[PDB]
DNA sequence: AGCACAATTTAACACTTTTGTCAAG
DNA sequence: CTTGACAAAAGTGTTAAATTGTGCTATACT
């Protein structure tokens, strides 16, 4: 939704963003007709 | 880092007050009216005397040696008309003067404003040219905007100036930012198919095909010519550009060579060469002569029938004929040996 | 790679390995002919077609890039001779 | 003809680079964007470089071994192998003097230790951040005579050269 | 023997490779369910086991 | 965490679109585009290690 | 008289006489601090280089930037289509916007602000164009962050032209 | 690079540390650093 | 953004010369 | 080996279409 804070007006409107890539049952996707797989990655946790 | 250097530079230089402005405009203005006025005097053109004038000004020795090696002499053409010039009455005088006082002006005008050129390419990027291209673009429309300026129309010069800056990086992008040159019109096209393009992805939820985008961009547009218009668009692909996660190879060297012939080329051209020359040896001597001149076999040009009638000093029909008859004969002998069959790609 | 049809890299350890053996010709062959040598192998896969002994190649063809790519850079490369004279391995190309 | 026996390595003055010039490239393209010809002076031009057929030239005038070196009137690109584009090289005729970035960046800089520059000092000349005196013309400088090889800002430039001034608003 | 246009840019399955074709795909432009990258008319696989 | 850089970008493209044209009626169709996002993912899911 | 960059440096360069610098520091060396011995030494060394080679100091300040022929900085398209290009081609391109920018530019009348700024980014270009990276941010190609390979980068490396393509093959 | 602006440093400053968008701190981060340290975090900003 | 106009290239097209061939000597 | 007759192919000179290059715009804006 967008706003105008002086105006008063309000015009909400939806939108579009983009193609998001849907993982499959197997846990792999797809892109461009070949079948990938995103892997864990592993570093320090956050904290002090 | 240079950027941080020019942006200083500029920051020592101050702005200009509307008196400041104006009274600089009304300077510049005045100079140039005294150069016309000075073409009316001892009767040379306008960008004679300024670009002498400017000579005077913007360097001693520096404006004439090196916009290249060879311009106008220093000694010579450069002196002369300056002595020219310096040989006249008061009023000349005081108006070369003048001129010389609004060429300056015109400098420290550009400075401030080259401030505000700074703003408008820090606005432009992204582009495919980098961010001091831009800057200096601008400023070359910069100085064409402080030019054509007119302080009698009561405008802030910001906002014509604005306009030639803008105008300028464009021309920037349309002239620069692609590998291979697509001058003005294509560009504007391209930018305007991505557009609606983007326009019609958000509308529909999903990109288009080429009929309905070229629907949206009205008369004149079909799929095959938005196809082609795409097809110009995108941009050659750096030959260093990474293969695989290995560091020892590159795209460029999996491009093989068809421009050089391979060993097994040069020797099938060899071989055919040599074939061709022992079962041309069993013909009669004048025939062979004759076929060797319709080939290219001598001089490598093509020696049409009255060439070679010429040459032989008969008529251009018998060659004709005689060139059908070897034709056939070597369909003879090669029937037999097999030599020459292959080379039949 | 075998995808492209390619033949196999000969390292430097290679390198080190022939002249390990002393063997002069099998290096060369391996550094010229064999090799990226246009007129060499060419010459070269002529004479063992036409059964005869392959001859002496001449200029690797890469040595002439790494030449005129020093030459890119502003550095002067003199191949000289015997008697420290120009010998133009461009043959009436680059010379003007 | 003769044997190679020795190379050697040199600085080549500019005469020399104009020496191998075919000819200066002053166009920044590549191609036309259509036809993939060589643009007129570009970056892969044949008027210089050499035709991109054997023997035939641009236009396809004169087109075969037996012309051979001729210039062509039209495209002006010299009837030879094509193979000459690989080794024929050109130039760009620059405006302002620029420097060698080796003989600048190297560890020990070599156009420093000539003149007695840091590294420092003289990536601020190079750079354009500080002039430096060659001719101090008996000009002085907060109390001690400016010499040659000394730098100066902005600043102290425009002082002793354009003078002092202060404004009051 | 006429030299004639067009010459062969025929897919033939590379050394040491061989087998029988079991899939055939034929994607074509101007047809549904495809949008292909411009410049290029059709893409042509096979799968060969 | 790369959706979010997209979306990054993506508001700094929002924020450039605003101080032009007509601030007065302006859709956030007209504002926003789909780009930013659409490339960061597809650089995350086609190049990231 | 006080010039900043290239210019002033192979002005300087040129007025160097090695024959003085060569007979001053040989004095200037039998001096019994140490430190002093030593970098008149090293300083020598350089002059004497350029002294018994023949090679004058002011070469190393460029006029005439040699251009690569095209065959060794290829561009051809290639199945698909879609082109392919080398780096080398882009530098040398942006180099060439850079000096023509400018040399319309000086001839313009434009005020020496602008002039210092495309002058210094003309000896940046110059500098990325025979060795990039190592003087500020490496230049790349808009939308990648992938560095531009220069020639310098050509020669050296493990990939170079010397260990790859040279010493093995 | 930028002159020494009062406002510059505020937000430049703000954006650095107290931003919670601009600067997140992990959940793990804030949870464990709390027990850690002896003391306790509102948000997952290392500023206010 | 986008247009308008000059300078320019390409493809357009209408009529000419020769180059290839046919037939009959 | 020769000649004449013909059309198909390759030329040669003026024009139309589209193609590309260059310039310009004024609330203010640094
Ligand atoms: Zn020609």
């Amino acid at each position: 939704q967008l706003i105008h804070k002086d105006t008063g007006l309000i015009k909400e409107d939806e939108v579009f963003l983009g193609h998001l890539p849907l993982m499959t049952e197997d846990g792999s996707f797809i892109i461009n007709g070949a079948d990938r797989v995103i892997v864990s990655q592993i570093h320090r946790s956050p904290g002090v | 880092d240079p950027v941080r250097q020019y942006l200083h530079e500029i920051g020592q230089v101050p702005l200009l007050t509307l008196e400041e402005e104006i009274d600089l405009a009304r300077k510049v203005e005045e100079g140039m009216e005294a150069i016309k006025k000075l073409s009316e005097a001892t009767g040379l053109d306008q960008e004679l005397i300024r670009e002498v004038v400017r000579a005077k000004i913007l360097g001693t020795a520096r404006i004439q040696k090196i916009p290249g090696l060879k311009e106008k002499p220093d000694p010579k053409t450069v002196e002369e008309v300056d002595g020219k010039l310096k040989s006249l009455p008061k009023e000349l005088k005081r108006y070369l003067h003048i001129a010389r006082e609004g060429e300056a002006a015109r400098q420290h005008l550009i400075e401030a404003n080259l401030r505000l050129v700074v703003s408008i390419a820090k606005k432009y990027t992204g582009r495919g040219l980098s961010f001091l291209d831009l800057i200096q673009e601008g400023n070359q429309g910069l100085i064409r905007a402080v030019e054509k300026f007119e302080y009698k129309r009561r405008f802030k010069f910001s906002t014509y100036a604005t306009w030639w800056i803008r105008q300028a990086i464009n021309r920037a992008i349309a002239d620069q930012a692609r590998t291979i040159r697509i001058p003005v019109h294509m560009v504007e096209t391209i930018n305007k198919l991505s557009r609606t393009a983007r326009q019609l992805q958000q509308e529909l939820g999903r990109e288009p095909s080429y009929e309905e985008i070229a629907e949206a961009m009205g008369p004149g547009w079909d799929a095959k010519r938005v196809e082609e218009t795409l097809k110009i668009a995108q941009e050659p692909v750096s030959l260093e550009t990474p293969i695989g996660d290995e560091k020892d190879s590159f795209y460029g060297d999996f491009i093989p060579d068809e421009n050089l012939p391979s060993p097994v080329e040069a020797a099938a051209q060899s071989l055919l060469s040599e074939e061709l020359e022992k079962a041309l040896s069993k013909l009669s001597e004048r025939e062979a002569m004759v076929l060797k001149l319709r080939k290219g076999l001598i001089d490598g040009r093509e020696h049409t029938l009255e060439e070679v009638g010429a040459y032989f000093g008969v008529t251009r029909e018998r060659i004709r004929q005689i060139e059908n008859k070897a034709l056939r004969k070597l369909k003879y002998h090669e029937s037999r040996t097999r030599k020459l069959r292959d080379f039949l790609e | 790679g075998k995808a492209q049809f390619g033949g196999q890299r000969f390292g430097e350890m290679e390198v080190w390995a022939l002249e390990a053996y002393g063997a002069a010709h099998t290096l060369q062959e391996m550094l010229t002919i064999k090799s990226d040598d246009i007129e060499g192998r060419n010459a070269a896969y002529q004479a063992i077609i036409k059964g005869e002994d392959v001859p002496e190649p001449s200029v690797p063809e890469s040595f002439r890039v790494l030449v005129k790519e020093l030459q890119a850079l502003a550095l002067d490369v003199q191949t000289l001779d015997e008697k420290d004279n120009p010998v133009d391995i461009f043959e009436g190309l680059a010379s003007k | 003809k003769k044997e190679v026996r020795k190379v050697r390595i040199a600085l080549a003055s500019p005469e020399k680079i104009r020496s191998w010039s075919y000819g200066e490239v002053e166009k920044p393209e590549t191609i036309n964007y259509r036809t993939l010809k060589p643009e007129r002076d570009g970056l892969f031009d044949e008027r210089i470089f050499g035709p991109i057929k054997d023997y035939e030239c641009a236009c396809g005038k004169y087109k075969r071994q037996r012309f051979e070196g001729k210039v062509c009137e039209r495209c002006g690109v010299e009837v030879t192998r094509s193979i000459v584009r690989r080794y024929r090289m050109g130039h760009i005729e620059l405006a302002t003097p620029a420097a060698h970035i080796w003989f600048v960046k190297d560890v020990p800089s070599k156009i420093g230790t000539l003149l007695d520059l840091s590294a420092t000092e003289l990536e601020q000349v190079l750079y354009f951040n500080k002039y430096i005196v060659l001719d101090p013309k008996g000009a002085v400088l907060d109390g001690v005579p400016v010499e040659k090889r000394q730098l100066l800002t902005d600043e102290e430039y425009r002082e002793l050269r354009y003078g002092k001034q202060e404004t009051y608003p | 023997e006429k030299a004639r246009d067009v010459k062969d840019t025929s897919l033939r399955v590379p050394p040491g490779e061989g087998g029988i074709v079991v899939g055939r795909l034929r994607l074509r432009r101007g047809d549904p369910g495809v949008e292909l990258k411009p410049g290029v008319r059709e893409v042509v696989r096979v799968f060969v086991a | 965490d790369q959706f979010r850089v997209g979306l990054a970008r993506l508001a700094r493209g929002v924020r450039e679109r605003m101080v032009m044209g007509s601030p007065d009626t302006l859709t956030p169709a007209k504002l926003v585009n789909s780009r930013p996002l659409e490339a960061a993912l597809r650089e995350f899911f086609s190049r990231s290690q | 008289d006080a010039r900043m960059g290239a210019e002033a440096i192979q002005e300087l360069l040129k007025e160097l006489d090695l024959e003085k610098l060569e007979r001053e520091l040989l004095e200037e060396m039998k001096h019994p601090s140490r430190a002093r011995r030593a970098k008149a030494r090293k300083r020598l060394e350089v002059v004497r280089a350029f002294l018994d080679s023949g090679n004058r100091p002011e070469w190393m300040i460029l006029e005439a930037v040699p251009v690569l022929p095209p065959d060794l900085r290829p561009m051809v398209q290639v199945d698909g289509g879609r082109f392919a290009t080398s780096d080398l081609n882009d530098l040398y391109r942006r180099l060439i916007n850079r000096n023509n920018r400018l040399k319309k530019l000086l001839a313009q009348g434009a005020p020496e602000i602008i002039i210092r700024n495309e002058k210094r980014m003309l000896q940046e270009a110059v500098d990325a164009v025979i060795d990039n990276g190592r003087r500020g941010s490496p230049v790349t190609n808009p939308g990648s962050e992938r560095p531009l390979r220069s020639l310098t980068d050509i020669l050296s490396g493990k990939q170079g032209r010397f260990r790859q393509n040279l010493l093995g093959k | 690079g930028d002159p020494p602006k009062k406002d510059k440093a505020l937000a430049y400053l703000f954006g650095l540390l107290a931003d919670p968008k601009r600067y997140d701190l992990g959940e793990a981060g804030r949870y464990k650093a709390e027990e850690k340290l002896g003391v306790g975090l509102s948000g997952r900003t290392l500023v206010r």
